[PDB]
């Protein structure tokens, strides 16, 4: 029974750190990629500010 | 999804505008006359009064 449980104990802890790694991974991607946009929208309302 | 609509809504604003000043600089070049011209007008005012 010792031996099962450790097992299972095993599949998750191996599981969860797969899935860290590979969220962690597209959070910093998905950053940059509002980062970048949010930059366009600030150029875009400047100029239309000046021209108001 | 909201960064594209604010996007989208702003190059729309962006292309009207454009076509607003346009139609301005036709009438400008001949700027150069103003402050000359209020004070001119000014001292007209002042002189009769």
């Amino acid at each position: 029974m010792v031996e099962m449980i450790e097992s299972q104990t095993l599949l998750l802890t191996y599981l969860t750190i797969k899935m860290q790694k590979n969220l962690f991974r597209l959070e910093e991607k998905a950053e940059r990629n509002l980062l970048l946009v949010n930059d366009q929208k600030d150029q875009l309302q400047e100029t239309i500010h000046m021209m108001k | 999804q909201l960064l594209i609509k604010q996007i989208r809504d702003m190059r729309s604003e962006h292309v009207a505008l454009q076509n607003q000043q346009k139609l301005a600089e036709k009438v400008d070049r001949k700027i150069s006359d103003k402050d000359e011209n209020i004070q001119k007008t000014r001292c007209m005012w002042n002189t009769i009064m």
